[PDB]
């Protein structure tokens, strides 16, 4: 009954969901709330999707202007270690950490006690993209949102892993 | 469908191959043309900037108390880099004061730019013609729009 | 949550709570103004 | 149902006549103490703030006659010892026990149906005296703003200070 | 002075003890090349043994024929610092803890079930009861002169014999 393994039963959790496809071999759905497994592969998502585009930019060359000379002659495999020496990467961990602790309160009022809040919607529309739009574009948005989601995870995957065996250009 | 709208003068007529006003939202094209106007002109300003500086036609004059002169200065992006750190600063920062007083005119999206004369200068839309503006902004608009694709060429024109 | 908060309102939950900021207010105290036989500081 | 401030985590309740109401309490304090303390709280951290925005600025520039100009003003105490500083502050109090009628506590204050947070009637020259209610709301959006911006401003003028060791 | 006592930056014994202590350390050191984690942690005990002493010197503290320093308590204002301050301060401390943990139980007596509240402990109230009791002094001694803080004779149990 599953459109992604016909050789499947169908597994009677992931219906009512934007992205539907029948996949769910290893069952998370019969173990896991459906609602916190869509948060993570919305959040998974996004980080990735940032990843992969940051992760290029400065190997296709392209770095901030003022420069600290604290990332001068580095690589994004050594973006890491010489940053942390620095104080860069334990500030965007507390900036990002503050975010955390309040969608700690958010996801934990969803699932249980009834926020009613969507798996990753943060109401951040400034530009207004989704207003005024029915059912039918409004799930084909979110539809859009985690297959490029999708994309980037395995994207990013890669090239993380590409770049580390063989050290050079952003092409690897 | 979203035709008789402001500087879709006919070469082309309809610029829309991919369908970006209609699969943007109910408005963006209240954001994009305002976003659209700013762009033209800072992208004008940079075509009229190069190309009068590379004259070489220069202020009189030092542009610090140190004794560093205009006619010190080349050009292309090697003349932002030049103009030192404090004078960055006070480029800037009037700047950054008029994209919050001109951004929060108790509308946003209804009327356009927030016009220039906000500061130093006073502006009057009282005297308002109904036929003379559909010209004069359609000239604006699309001088700034071959204007991108000008600053376009002359940033791009000197890495290769 | 509220049952999670009423277990960890619960007095031996409380008391390694306590115990452990004030464990570690001590220590904090005596790792910047270590060796105060006295007031002499 | 849900915060206006932070539009993800639902609505705090029991803050509803308040000034600066704009929904933010993602910890719920507000839900556990009373609003009346944290009110009175909150304004008398930002008039401190206020007031110490104004010193460590102007203690560089102005010194009264008799004590020694300190280039930070962080190292002022040093420079004026200890007795000078518990006179400040053991009078600090005698002004704290006289304003509230001696109710000092979070369980005598706010005994009586009067004694609203923030009023002191401390009122010399007539600022807001006889005025409309929109007009003194007003005004008291602006001193809580002003002692918000205070607070995290008189961090980054002490914090500034703490690395490096020269004035601001 | 007091009891034959020597001050400590004037004792040649206190002086022997701080030079043993720091040869104690140096002659550690020696084993390891200077730059490695061991050299720079027993450089940096060397400073807070150094401190140490120095500290104690300048103090005002009495040192004996042992070479160690002694406090006295006789109640002088001169050696305040080694018991009548720190004495104070820890009575401030006591004083307050257990005054407010006497205010919970007080508190939650009146109350269907007051034992609930002892083993889980209801922090919202515990928490506005435990910053209660910075003016403790004034508030222990505005019950003493009320009534509520001593019951009467008759409201205590007492064993058969009296
Ligand atoms: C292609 C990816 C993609 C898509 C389709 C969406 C789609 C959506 N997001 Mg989403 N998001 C994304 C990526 C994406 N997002 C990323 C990476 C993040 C992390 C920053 C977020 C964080 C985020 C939040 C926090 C929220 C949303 C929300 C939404 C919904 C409403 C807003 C909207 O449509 O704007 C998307 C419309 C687009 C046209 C996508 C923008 C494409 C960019 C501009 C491409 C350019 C890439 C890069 C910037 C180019 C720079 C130049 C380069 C050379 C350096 C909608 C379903 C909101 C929601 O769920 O409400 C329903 C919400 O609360 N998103
Ligand atoms: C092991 C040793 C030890 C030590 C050192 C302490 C120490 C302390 N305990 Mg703890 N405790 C202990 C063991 C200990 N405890 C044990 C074994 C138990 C049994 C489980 C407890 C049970 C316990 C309870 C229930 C409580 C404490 C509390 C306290 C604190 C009371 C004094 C205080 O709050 O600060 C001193 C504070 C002041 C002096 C403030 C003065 C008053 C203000 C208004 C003046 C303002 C001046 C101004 C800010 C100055 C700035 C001016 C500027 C110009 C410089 C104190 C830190 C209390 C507490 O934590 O407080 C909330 C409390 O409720 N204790
Ligand atoms: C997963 C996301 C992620 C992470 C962890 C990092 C981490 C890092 N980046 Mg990087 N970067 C990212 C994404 C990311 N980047 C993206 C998407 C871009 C393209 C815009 C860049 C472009 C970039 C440059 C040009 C440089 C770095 C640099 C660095 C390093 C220092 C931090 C810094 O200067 O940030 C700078 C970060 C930015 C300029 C972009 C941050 C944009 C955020 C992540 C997304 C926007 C969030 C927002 C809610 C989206 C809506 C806003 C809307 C108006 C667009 C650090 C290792 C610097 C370095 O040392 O390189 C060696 C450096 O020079 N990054
Ligand atoms: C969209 C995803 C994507 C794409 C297009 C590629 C594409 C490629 N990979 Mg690759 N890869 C991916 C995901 C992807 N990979 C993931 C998710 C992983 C990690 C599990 C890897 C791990 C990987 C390795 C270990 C190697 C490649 C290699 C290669 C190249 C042959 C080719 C360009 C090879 C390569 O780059 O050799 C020079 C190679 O050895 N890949
Ligand atoms: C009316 C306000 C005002 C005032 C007091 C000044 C004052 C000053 N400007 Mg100036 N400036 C102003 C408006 C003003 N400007 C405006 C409206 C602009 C356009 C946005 C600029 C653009 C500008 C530039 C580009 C530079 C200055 C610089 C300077 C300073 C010389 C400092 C120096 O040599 O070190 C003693 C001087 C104090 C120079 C500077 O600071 O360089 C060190 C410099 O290069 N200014
Ligand atoms: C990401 C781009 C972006 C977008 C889409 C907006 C969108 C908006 N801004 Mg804005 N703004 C931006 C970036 C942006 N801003 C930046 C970078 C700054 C500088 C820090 C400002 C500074 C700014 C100010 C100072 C004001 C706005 C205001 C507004 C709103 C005008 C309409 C209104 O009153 O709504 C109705 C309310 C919803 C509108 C929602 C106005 C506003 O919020 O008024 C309430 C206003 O006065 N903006
Ligand atoms: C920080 C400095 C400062 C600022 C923000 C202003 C602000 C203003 N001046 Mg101004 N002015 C200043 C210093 C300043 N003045 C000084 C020092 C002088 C000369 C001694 C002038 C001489 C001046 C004149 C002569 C005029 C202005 C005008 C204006 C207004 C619009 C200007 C755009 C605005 C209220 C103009 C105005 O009223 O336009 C509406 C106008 O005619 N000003
Ligand atoms: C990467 C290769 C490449 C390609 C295929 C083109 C392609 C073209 N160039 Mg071009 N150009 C390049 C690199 C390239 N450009 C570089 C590196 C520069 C910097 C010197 C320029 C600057 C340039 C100018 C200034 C002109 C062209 C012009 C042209 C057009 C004839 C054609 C579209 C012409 C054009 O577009 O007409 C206005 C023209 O006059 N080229
Ligand atoms: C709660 C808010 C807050 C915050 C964020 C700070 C932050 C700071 N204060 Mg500060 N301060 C505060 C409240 C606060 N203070 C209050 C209420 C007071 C009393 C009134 C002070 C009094 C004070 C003074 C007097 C001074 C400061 C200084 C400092 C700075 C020192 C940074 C530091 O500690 O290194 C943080 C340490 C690290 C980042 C090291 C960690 C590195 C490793 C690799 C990370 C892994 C270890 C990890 C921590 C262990 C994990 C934990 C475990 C549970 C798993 C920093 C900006 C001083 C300063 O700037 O000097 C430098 C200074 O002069 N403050
Ligand atoms: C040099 C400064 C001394 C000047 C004293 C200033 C007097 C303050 C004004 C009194 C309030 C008058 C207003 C209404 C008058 C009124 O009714 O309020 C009296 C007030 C309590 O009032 P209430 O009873 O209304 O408060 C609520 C009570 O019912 C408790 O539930 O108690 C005091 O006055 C304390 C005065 C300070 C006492 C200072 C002595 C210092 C003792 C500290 C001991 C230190 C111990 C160290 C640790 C060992």
């Amino acid at each position: 009954k599953s459109q992604a393994l016909p050789f499947l039963p169908y597994p009677e959790n992931l219906s009512g969901y934007v992205g539907d496809a029948g996949f769910d071999p290893f069952r998370f759905s019969d173990f896991a709330p459906m609602d916190f497994l869509r948060e993570a592969e919305i959040k998974h998502g996004r980080i990735c999707m940032l990843a992969w585009l940051g992760f290029v930019a400065v190997d296709l060359g392209a770095r901030i202007y003022p420069l600290p000379e604290a990332y001068e002659g580095l690589t994004s495999v050594t973006a890491h270690d010489a940053l942390v020496q620095q104080g860069a990467m334990s500030q965007i961990f507390l900036w990002c950490s503050v975010f955390e602790a309040i969608s700690t309160v958010s996801v934990i009022q969803m699932l249980y006690e009834e926020s009613g809040r969507e798996p990753g919607n943060f109401g951040f529309d400034p530009l207004g993209f989704l207003k005024g739009k029915s059912e039918a574009e409004v799930n084909e948005m979110k539809l859009k949102e985690i297959k490029n989601g999708r994309l980037a995870m395995l994207a990013f995957s890669g090239v993380v892993t590409q770049a580390v065996l063989t050290q050079g250009p952003f092409p690897y | 469908a979203f035709e008789d709208e402001l500087g879709a003068q006919p070469p082309l007529g309809f610029f829309d191959p991919l369908g970006l006003v209609a699969d943007g939202d109910q408005e963006k094209f209240d954001r994009l043309r305002y976003v659209e106007i700013k762009h033209g002109r800072i992208s004008m300003l940079a075509v009229v900037g190069y190309l009068v500086q590379e004259a070489g036609v220069r202020l009189p004059g030092t542009i610090d108390y140190s004794g560093k002169t205009f006619a010190e200065i080349p050009n292309g992006f090697a003349a932002f880099k030049e103009i030192p750190a404090g004078g960055l600063v006070q480029l800037l920062f009037f700047i950054g004061v008029l994209e919050s007083s001109v951004m929060r005119d108790l509308t946003g999206e209804a009327e356009f730019v927030g016009d220039f004369r906000n500061g130093a200068i006073d502006f009057g839309w009282d005297t308002f013609d109904e036929e003379t503006q559909f010209k004069k902004r359609a000239i604006e608009l699309n001088q700034g729009r071959a204007a991108q694709m000008g600053i376009l060429a002359l940033m791009v024109h000197e890495q290769l | 949550m509220r049952d999670l908060k009423t277990y960890l309102s619960v007095a031996p939950v409380a008391s390694t709570l306590w115990f452990a900021a004030l464990a570690g207010l001590l220590i904090e105290i005596n790792r910047l103004f270590p060796d105060a036989l006295t007031f002499p500081f | 149902e849900m915060s206006k401030a932070v539009p993800f985590v639902k609505a705090p309740a029991n803050t509803a006549g308040y000034v600066g109401d704009v929904g933010f309490d993602p910890l719920g304090f507000s839900d556990y103490f009373d609003m009346k303390w944290l009110r009175e709280s909150e304004i008398k951290h930002g008039r401190a703030s206020m007031l110490a925005c104004l010193g460590f600025v102007v203690q560089q520039y102005i010194t009264i006659p008799g004590y020694t100009h300190v280039d930070d003003s962080n190292l002022a105490p040093q420079a004026v010892g200890v007795s000078a500083m518990l006179q400040i502050v053991l009078w600090m109090g005698v002004l704290e026990f006289w304003t509230n009628k001696g109710n000092v506590t979070m369980e005598t204050m706010f005994s009586s149906p009067d004694r609203v947070p923030g009023n002191l009637g401390f009122d010399p020259m007539g600022l807001s005296v006889g005025k409309s209610q929109a007009e003194k709301d007003e005004m008291a959006l602006k001193e809580i703003k002003n002692g918000r911006l205070a607070m995290l401003a008189i961090g980054g003028m002490i914090h500034h200070n703490w690395v490096t060791g020269e004035p601001l | 002075d007091i009891s034959g006592l020597t001050p400590c930056k004037e004792s040649k014994q206190f002086a022997k003890r701080e030079k043993q202590a720091l040869k104690k350390l140096q002659a550690s050191l020696k084993l390891y090349a200077d730059d490695s984690a061991p050299a720079l942690a027993i450089k940096a005990t060397m400073e807070k043994t150094k401190k140490r002493f120095d500290n104690y010197g300048k103090y005002g503290l009495l040192c004996g024929s042992d070479g160690l320093p002694h406090l006295i308590v006789s109640g002088d204002q001169r050696h305040w610092g080694e018991f009548i301050t720190p004495g104070i301060l820890f009575l401030y401390i006591a004083g307050w803890i257990g005054w407010v943990g006497r205010s919970y139980l007080i508190a939650i007596r009146d109350e269907k079930k007051p034992t609930q509240k002892e083993i889980i402990i209801d922090v919202p109230l515990a928490s506005r009861l435990l910053f209660r009791g910075f003016s403790w002094p004034v508030a222990a001694y505005r019950e003493l002169l009320n009534g509520e803080l001593v019951d009467a004779a008759a409201a205590a149990a007492a064993a058969a014999a009296a």
